[PDB]
Order: structure tokens, then sequence, then C-alpha cells
RNA sequence: AGCCAGGAUGUUGGCUUAGAAGCAGCCAUCAUUUAAAGAAAGCGUAAUAGCUCACUGGUCGAGUCGGCCUGCGCGGAAGA
């Protein structure tokens, strides 16, 4: 489809959205319908879970019309998820936070697997692992 | 432009010149750094 | 400053600087930088030289001060007919031969030392060149 | 591995000596086990660059002179006081 | 880069592979994107795991002293940028066309490879594809 | 001359709850000088009450060596005083840097046990205030740590 | 040395914060595809995006780049 002549990321979580102030600008300095990012967001996200934050890859063609496509959840989300965690280490890889098993980071891999460059899973899990430590969480796999 | 006795590039786009074997900094960038004497 | 508190003369003679002096092998640190030329150093030159190097590689790493300054200099009072008496230490200083290693530095890496040096060294009278701790 | 070529030193008076090492070269001594100490004359810059290396002042090292191999090792060396150069070394013959 | 042995890590790399290297084709890719490759990298590391893998290294220093052993047409094969079309599972197969893929997607072009005779097919391409 | 309340909000009690039970006299304890941060295993001192010790320092851990059988947990109840330092390079008015940000500050600065001395630029600020909630803290630490000269803000037990 | 291209993905790393997405500040700094691409060297925003480097792949056709010790100069240099 069209390139990138308005295709920007995003950051809310699960079927929630709306606002302008967070990231309505990625709609608000497009012009297209806000509502429609709304309800369209759950159009996707309707049954998608809560509070995992989910990024969808706006897709405003190159004539105003538009669709999108949400990444798979975000490791960093799929972390806060698996961890037992709210947020990331008070001071990174110096401490820890929440545990991960790698049976999850590579769920989440295969989540990525339709989302992500790879051949080996487990080392996709080795990006997830060097995100798991670069944010700072109980390492345990 | 200066004129001090000192003279080194001030950036990197500045450049080393020895026109009439006087030292000139010119600077494809800043005009300020532009200096002489060396 | 670093005047020596105490001593056994409030006044000493000038003296002669030739000679090479005996504080030349790097010793504590990993670096130093060693003294070229020849002359003498006011104490606040070495507070001058201390400080700006110091503050050139913040608080982290470390700095010995090899030399110490300890010899008096005196000054005829401004617009004073000359003998009546010796003057008055006006401030200390240290006389300094080529090879008189000053600030011996450490802890950290060696284009820091060699960077800071050069500005301490720029604030010093007599040249310097910057010297690598040896094996013996 | 490491190996210097030198000299039986011809006068040893301290004018000789310090020309000498102007003539990028400088004088040196070797003693140890027996063998009367050697004056051991030999060129500069080599023995500068072979001494750059920590090695240089631990290991066996082999001095060449006349064909004869002693294998001391870097006992000691006095440098000039603010330059690179060095200005005379002493050898155990270990 | 380093030593012409460690040159030869990628050297004696590309013929052990070249041992596999039946088809061929090539191309001077002085202009693409990391997007495409990124899919077909992502391609070899999806359908067969790491197949025809290329390492691209095509200097008149190592396609050259890479031609030696196997597909001696290769001496033509080194000046300006070079691709690698390498067979291993399937071999004579739609490895190839996979770039056919990647040549109507920006690559400039696979710029009409000229292929060579090991296999059969040169700078057509295959009309076997295994049945 | 801006010098405490707070000897009588121990009284008003409620900062302490020990092993399951509130009211117990206690205090501060100048060693690990506690706030509602990482748990309070307070001693039971002979007399003057309980010694709340902040949870894990070595006094609160001889006492275990001696009989430790004396010392016990508390929660928190419901968060008031608190003695910080910071570090800074000499002065030349960057302790008035201080000052400016002790203007800056809204809490109670009272004992203003400054200090640096030293060969040379090393200078602190034995601040003590009446800080709140754990978080109020480093936000003034980020306030205070703008200034570069601010080289060490933070927290000292 | 110039000129062509790429310069990514996990991922907008975390913490923080109104915001950090390479680049508020404090730390991680691995992994994936890797020809190669720093959880980013510079610019840049409200965060963005953008532009350029590192580095890597094409070209090209020979040395070339960075230091050291030194010989002679040059700049610094204005008075009745």
């Amino acid at each position: 489809a069209k390139k990138v002549q308005a295709y920007v990321k995003l950051q809310v979580a699960a079927g929630m959205a709306n606002p302008s102030p967070p990231v309505g600008p990625a709609l608000g300095q497009q012009g297209v319908n806000i509502m429609e990012f709304c309800k369209a967001f759950n159009a996707k996200t309707d049954s998608i879970e809560k509070g995992l934050p989910i990024p969808v890859v706006i897709t405003v063609y190159a004539d105003r019309s538009f669709t999108f496509v949400t990444k798979t959840p975000p490791a960093a989300v799929l972390l806060k998820k698996a961890a037992g965690i709210k947020s990331g280490s008070g001071k990174p890889n110096k401490d820890k936070v929440g545990k991960i098993s790698r049976a999850q980071l590579q769920e989440i891999a295969q989540t990525k697997a339709a989302d992500m460059t790879g051949a080996d899973i487990e080392a996709m899990t080795r990006s997830i692992e060097g995100t798991a430590r670069s944010m700072g969480l109980v390492v345990e796999d | 432009m200066k004129v001090r006795a000192s003279v080194k590039k001030l950036c990197r786009n500045c450049k080393i010149v020895k026109r009439d074997g006087v030292i000139r900094v010119i600077c494809s960038a800043e005009p300020k750094h532009k200096q002489r004497q060396g | 400053m670093l005047q020596p508190k105490r001593t056994k003369f409030r006044k000493m003679h000038k003296g002669r600087n030739r000679g090479l002096a005996q504080g030349t092998d790097v010793s504590f640190g990993s670096f130093g930088l060693k003294a070229v030329g020849r002359g003498r150093l006011t104490a606040r030159q070495i507070e001058a030289a201390r400080r700006a190097m110091t503050r050139a590689v913040k608080r982290q790493g470390k700095i010995w001060i090899r030399v110490f300054p300890d010899k008096p200099i005196t000054e005829k009072p401004l617009a004073v007919r000359m003998g009546k008496g010796k003057g008055n230490v006006e401030y200390w200083v240290a006389l300094i031969q080529p090879g008189k290693v000053l600030y011996e530095m450490d802890g950290v890496p060696e284009e820091l030392a060699r960077e800071a040096f050069k500005l301490a060294a720029a604030k010093l009278p007599i040249k310097t060149t910057f010297v690598t701790k040896t094996v013996m | 591995m490491f190996t210097i070529n030198a000299e039986v030193r011809k006068e040893q008076g301290k004018g000789a000596s310090r020309r000498l090492r102007a003539a990028n070269k400088f004088p040196a001594i070797i003693y140890g086990g027996k063998e009367a100490p050697l004056a051991i004359e030999l060129d500069h810059d080599k023995v500068m660059n072979m001494q750059a290396k920590a090695e240089f002042y631990s290991e066996v090292l082999t001095i060449v002179v006349d064909g004869k191999e002693i294998k001391v090792k870097a006992q000691d060396v006095q440098r000039h006081p603010y330059k690179p150069k060095l200005q005379h070394i002493d050898f155990v013959r270990a | 880069m380093a030593l012409n042995l460690q040159d030869k890590q990628a050297i004696v790399a590309e013929v052990s592979e070249v041992a596999k290297g039946a088809l061929s084709a090539v191309v001077a890719d002085s202009r693409g994107v990391t997007v495409d490759k990124m899919t077909e990298l992502r391609k070899a590391g999806r359908e067969a795991g790491v197949y025809m893998r290329v390492v691209r290294n095509t200097l008149l220093r190592r396609a050259v002293e890479g031609t030696p052993f196997e597909c001696l047409k290769d001496a033509f094969v080194g000046p300006t940028l070079i691709a690698y079309s390498m067979e291993h599972p399937g071999a004579a197969a739609r490895l190839f066309k996979e770039f056919a893929k990647a040549n109507a997607k920006f690559e400039v072009k696979a710029a009409a490879f000229e292929g060579e005779l090991i296999p059969a097919s040169q700078i057509d391409r295959l009309a076997t594809l295994p049945t | 001359q801006l010098q405490y309340t707070p000897q009588n909000r121990s009284k008003d009690n409620g900062r302490v709850v020990v092993e399951g039970v509130g009211n117990l006299m206690h205090h501060i304890a100048r060693c690990c000088q506690p706030i509602p941060g990482d748990e309070i295993v307070g001693f039971i001192t002979q007399g003057r009450g309980i010694s709340v010790h902040r949870a894990d320092c070595e006094q609160l851990a001889e006492l275990r060596s001696h009989a430790p059988e004396r010392i016990v947990d508390a929660v928190w109840g419901e968060g008031y005083s608190l003695v910080v330092r910071v570090v800074a390079n000499d002065r030349s008015g960057l302790l008035r840097d201080i000052t400016t940000i002790l203007a800056n500050e809204k809490v109670n600065v009272l004992g203003v046990a400054s200090r640096s001395d030293t060969k040379q630029q090393l200078a602190t600020i034995d601040m003590t205030i009446e800080i709140y909630n754990l978080q109020v803290l480093g936000r003034v630490l980020g306030k205070l740590n703008q200034v570069p000269d601010v080289i060490d803000a933070r927290r000292l037990h």
C-alpha cells in the first residue's frame, strides 16, 4: 500500500484511545478523524488486552484515506507483562525487577516471529533478553 | 575577524591556510572562526 | 597556598639554580608532567596549575604534586632606597631544574592526562613535557 | 629473541663517553657470575625501540659482541633527565 | 579489513558454499535498500534457515581468488559489485527468481544477470523449478 | 532564627506500629535516619522507648550480636523529618548556589551544617529538613542536580 | 582522498518526564538480519520526523595516514 506520507507509530494501551495530548497529533497534524482513530484502533483492539501499550502504524495513503496495522504488543510491553512489573528498573542492570522465563521470551518472540526479523527464534529472545537487561529486570529465563 | 596570536581549528570545518606566509584559519561554516596571524 | 608552615629562618639567600633535579622518574601515578626548561615556581602558580588541572579532569582520578615551594623570596617595598636590610618575603617558590617531574597523575585514561597536563602546563612559566610511568 | 649488537669500548672517559652518546650510541656495562665486568658501547636507537616493550625489563636478552652471545638481563638503565633517549645501561650477566 | 587469511575467512567461507555453487547469477548493487534484503535474508532465514547466505565481498581480489574452485565463469565476474546466487536446497531452483521478486522491488534491479553454465540456464530465469 | 512541633509529632504518633501495635514511644536513630523507606526494625531500649533504627545497619545488626530478642519490626502506620547532604565544588557562591536552591526549597531547612574544607574544592552541606513523601526528595535532588556544581545530591543515613 | 549506495531491526531499551523515539539527565549498551549500521558522533523537534558522520558494500588507481627525535626558517614584532 501507500508508503509513508503520514505514517508513524503510537503508544496507547489495549483498546483504549482518543486523546490529543499523548498522541492525538499523530492524526491531529494529519487531519484524519481522531474518533475514527478511537473506534478503529478498536477495529483491531476491540478484543486486544489491557495495559500493554500496543502501537499502530498509522496508514494514511497518498490521497488522505487510510488503514493501519498495529504492531503485535511491544517487547518492552510484554516485559511489563511477563515480569510481574509495571515499570523498568530503578537503575539499569545493576538491579532487577521482574522475571521472564525464556518460554515466555519465546512466546512473545512467536508474537514478533510474524512481526520482526529472524531465523533463530531463541535469538529473537536474545534481543528480548538484551531488552530485558537494558530495561533491567529479574533476568531469570 | 580574529587577529590573535593563536589560531587553530574552531570546529573542523575550520581550515588552515598560509596566504602570503600569514596563517589564516578560514572556516567553511562559521564566519566568526575566520582569523589571522598564527 | 602551598607555603611551608614554620621554618628555621624567615629569609634565605637567592642561591643558584644550576643542576639537574633528582625528582625525575615517575613514581606514584600513571603519568606525570615532567619539567623541561629551567626556572622557579611561585606557590600560587602551583595552585593555579593544580586547579587548572584538577577541574580539567573533575574529581575522578588522582593527582600527586612532587614539588614543594619552601624557598622564601623577599622584595623591597615599592620606591625603597637600596640596602637598609633585607626585604620581606612576599611569596614562596620552588627552584626547578630540568627533569624535575611536577604533577604526577593517576587513575584516568592517558588521553585525559595529556588533556589536563597541557592546560596546567599553559599556566606554568617553564616549558614542560608529558611523561608516561615507566617500567624500571 | 631480543638481541642487540655491541662493542668493546675504546676509551672509557666521561668525555669520549659523552660524545659517543652524541654519536647516537651509548656506553653500557655487563657483569655477574664471574667475568671481569665488560664495557659495552652499543647503538642507541635500536635499543631505544627495543626497550619500549615492558618485556625488555624482565626477560633474558642476548647481546652480541665479536660473535659471542652473552645472555644477560636488563638490570638497570639511566635515562636522560628530560629527553626520550637513554644515557646508560647496567646488565646483570644473567 | 584484516590480513589475507582473515579476508580468507571470508573467501574460504564463500568458496565453502561455492562447493554447493551450481546456478550462477550476479549484479552490481551500488544502490538498494535495507528493507528488501532485510526481507530476503529474512526469506532465507525463513523458508530454509541459511542457504545462499550472501556476505557480499566482490573484489577483483576475492571473487577472482574465489573463482579457481568452481563456477569458472566467475573470471569475468568480480569487477564492480557482485551478487551471490547459490544452490543447495533445491538445486537449480527458484533461488534466482527470489531476486526477481526483489527486482520489481527497489534494488534498482538485479540488472539482467548473464548467468553461467553449471546447471543449465544463464541470463534467462530457470524453467525447471522441480515437479 | 528560622529554627519544633515535630518533637510533638511523634507524640502525634502513627509514625510507627511495632510488631502489630502502635503508640509505642520511639524515635529517629542517628545513624540510619529512617524515613518511610526500606522498613524499620526498632530496637527496644531499656528506657527512653523504642530506638527505631531504619532497617538493616551495623548498629541495628550489632544489637543482634548482643541480645537480638530485644529487637522487633515495625510498619509505619500512615513521613516527617530527614537529614540530607550534598557535595559541591569549593564555593564562590556554589554554596550560595545551594543557598539559592535552598531559597527555592519549600520544606523547613533546619540544620544547615555546611562544610567543605579539604585541600581544595571539595564542599558539602549537612542540611536537615522536614520532608514528607519519599518522592519529594529526589525532586529536590533533581532541582539540586541542575547545577553540576552540585556534584553529589543525596540523603544520608 | 573524493564520488554511488546503505546506514536497519528488537526498539519508541529502561529510569526519569509534559516529553527522550540515537542525542533532558542517570544506566544498560546486548540481540537480530548483518555486506554493515554506535540501544548512536553532529545537527535537529514539544516529543516527532528530517539532514550528516561512525561503520560497511561499489568506484578508483597508487602509496598513504598518523606520531617521534631533530637542521634552518615563519608568525607573534608599535615611538617619537
